[PDB]
């Protein structure tokens, strides 16, 4: 039920693999190159899990925000998401990661929304914009 | 007679459809009930207030036991609730009552005053008090949706309020249930009027707040964290709770006469006024002073006229991506003063 | 190896100038033989993920699955928030824009997506 | 706490402890580093010493 020594090794080894250097740092951009080559007991199915992988990601992205992350704070994501909180957290803290995995799943909705939302704007700002130049040329 | 084949009517509304042809809502078609409001999520109230000992549900050192119930067995008030309702059990049944017969309630409401008596004994406003209760107490939502939704296509607030304000001095209280979903409607439609523009929005929420404070008299489990979450998730804690704080708009677009001409984007800082606005407008505008006083700042959009010495964060607390935008126009003084009064 | 593009590329550089193209060609696409080289210029693991990343970056299931809620005022106020530098000019369009239900579908959303 | 809560900040201490492993990238400039690093790291190697 929990995350044992051979996930640790695998997921350090994935680790060494996708940080090039020994600096134990990764800007946020890189975290998916973690989370999808990791393999074994850890893996997510791309073609079932979409949701939770993009999860994840806007997560470790949120953490800091736009801020490189650090080896702890991927594994202590990988650690709360890969337990049933509910059995093994405390009130307070299932609370605080309840609400918190709630906000990430609201705020990534309305991320996807916002792409829309730009290319629906950009629409209709140039079309307002041609018809102020209209009304310009009226004056 | 009115009042009794009122109450028939009422008792007998979940026992329309089957009596006709079969999968007859298809062929035959009543046009659904019609609700804009979006109710404050959570539900800002306690639906109701169990009963302590219920005869009814079959779950469940003695004396003890006993002086407890007896006492918890006092508190509760079992002509609050709908007895064969809670008592039926539980194992889809549409009502058909449509938005004329609901027009009913108020002439029953205006005869639970009438007392005239009938040779047998009974008196009008009797028989008329208790098929109100009965129905307040069964389905407050039926009876009061019809009112609810009229408000939002006419500017009769007033008579709603004067309405709700002589039922509950007739009856003289609101069971849990009838002031939980009042005041959770009550709430919605002060957002939806915040939100959506309207010729007399501030004017309903006006009339809704004149009553709102003897309807929160009788919800049960109203607390201020509660209505302050609930409250702030919705962006509309200030027009209810006057311990809001809300960053204003830092800075305010205005537009001139003509249309399409150059606005102007001033700036707006924690204590400026309308008046230094307005004076920046006449200086950019290039406004003679000897007709300096005919242009008043008025919001098109909420119709709005503002006032001179009241402070501009306060009437756009907002900070959002979007500025206010408002409109220089130019009017007699007398009628600017007036608008300004009445708004004020 | 597989259609995306993480675990196609421990391969891509370890079970493999020219060659790679049976690996290129499973995303459909053909370039010059000369470009090959240009993406070996690279040599490194997280190099070509982070050219070819950006190179694939230059559908309903995802609105299915945000439409999780959606009255008028309700899609007013959270595009509103979530927008950006909009007037509040285009929202009453977008109020106004089929059924006149005071509801969205987000399948004929996309398909005017463009 | 629940055996459940226990394991689970057991399980947070590990992890603080937890940093990355140290073993450095196999050079392949050269055959000579990489043949070396190949034969060392391979179990048996460990195993009879």
């Amino acid at each position: 039920q929990l995350l044992s020594y051979n996930d640790l090794r695998h997921f350090q080894i994935i680790w060494n693999m996708v940080d090039d250097k020994r600096e134990g740092v990764i800007p946020t951009f890189r975290v998916k190159f973690l989370l999808r080559l990791l393999r074994g007991r850890l893996e997510v199915d791309l073609d079932k899990d979409k949701l939770l992988f993009k999860h994840m990601c806007y997560e470790m992205e949120r953490l800091h925000n736009g801020g490189d992350v650090t080896f702890h704070d991927v594994l202590s994501m990988l650690s709360y998401r890969s337990v049933d909180i509910r059995k093994s957290l405390q009130l307070e803290e299932l609370l605080a990661r309840e609400q918190l995995e709630y906000t990430i799943e609201e705020e990534v909705a309305k991320q996807t929304i916002r792409m829309w939302l730009k290319k629906c704007l950009k629409r209709i700002r140039a079309k307002q914009q041609q018809s102020c130049s209209i009304i310009h040329s009226l004056r | 007679n009115a009042v009794l084949k009122f109450h028939t009517l009422w008792r007998f509304r979940y026992q329309v459809w089957p009596r006709m042809e079969e999968g007859a809502q298809q062929i035959f078609k009543i046009p659904p009930p019609s609700i804009n409001f979006t109710l404050p999520s959570p539900v800002l109230g306690m639906p109701s207030v169990p009963m302590f000992d219920p005869p009814w549900v079959p779950q469940c050192n003695l004396q003890q036991e006993e002086e407890k119930k007896r006492l918890g067995r006092e508190a509760s008030l079992i002509t609050a609730i709908p007895i064969t309702q809670e008592a039926c059990y539980e194992p889809p049944p549409q009502a058909v009552f449509p938005a004329c017969i609901c027009a009913a309630v108020l002439p029953i409401v205006h005869l639970m005053e009438d007392g005239e008596v009938r040779e047998d004994g009974v008196a009008v406003s009797a028989v008329a008090q208790q098929v109100l209760w009965n129905c307040l107490i069964e389905d407050p939502s039926t009876v009061l949706r019809h009112f609810l939704e009229k408000l939002t296509i006419s500017n009769r607030q007033d008579e709603l309020m004067y309405m709700l304000r002589k039922l509950l001095l007739n009856i003289g209280d609101f069971p849990a249930q009838t002031s939980h979903i009042l005041f959770n409607y009550l709430v919605g439609l002060i957002m939806y009027f915040v939100r959506t523009p309207c010729e007399w929005g501030m004017d309903a929420i006006s009339a809704t707040l004149t009553f709102l404070w003897e309807v929160v008299g009788y919800v049960e489990g109203l607390f201020f964290k509660d209505l302050k979450q609930t409250m702030k998730k919705e962006q509309c804690e200030v027009k209810l709770l006057v311990t809001a704080s809300m960053p204003g708009t830092k800075t305010l677009v205005v537009h001139g006469q003509n249309e399409c001409d150059i606005p102007t984007q001033l700036p707006v800082h924690e204590d400026t006024q309308f008046e230094a606005l307005l004076k920046e407008c006449l200086e950019f505008f290039n406004i003679p002073e000897s007709q300096s006083t005919h242009y008043f700042l008025m919001d098109k959009r909420w119709n709005l006229i503002h006032y001179n010495k009241t402070y501009v964060r306060d009437i756009y607390p907002f900070r959002r991506s979007v500025s206010p935008q408002l409109n220089l126009v130019h009017m007699h003084p007398e009628k600017g003063q007036e608008l300004i009064q009445k708004q004020v | 190896l597989t259609e995306e593009q993480i675990a196609e590329f421990k391969e891509a550089f370890s079970l493999f100038t020219k060659e790679l193209g049976t690996v290129m060609r499973s995303l459909g696409q053909n370039p010059t033989e000369a470009e090959l080289q240009d993406m070996i210029n690279e040599v490194d693991f997280p190099e070509f993920l982070t050219m070819m990343a950006r190179k694939m970056k230059d559908e309903i299931r995802e609105a299915f699955r945000v439409f999780d809620k959606i009255s008028a005022a309700e899609l007013r106020h959270v595009m509103t928030n979530l927008g950006e530098k909009l007037t509040d000019e285009e929202v009453d369009e977008m109020i106004r824009e089929i059924d006149g239900d005071g509801q969205v579908n987000y399948e004929e959303f996309v398909q005017m997506m463009t | 706490l629940t055996v459940d809560q226990r394991r689970w900040e057991d399980l947070k201490s590990r992890l603080k402890i937890a940093q990355p492993l140290h073993l450095p990238p196999r050079p392949d400039n050269d055959g000579f580093r990489a043949k070396m690093y190949d034969i060392t790291q391979h179990p048996f190697f460990k195993r009879t010493i």
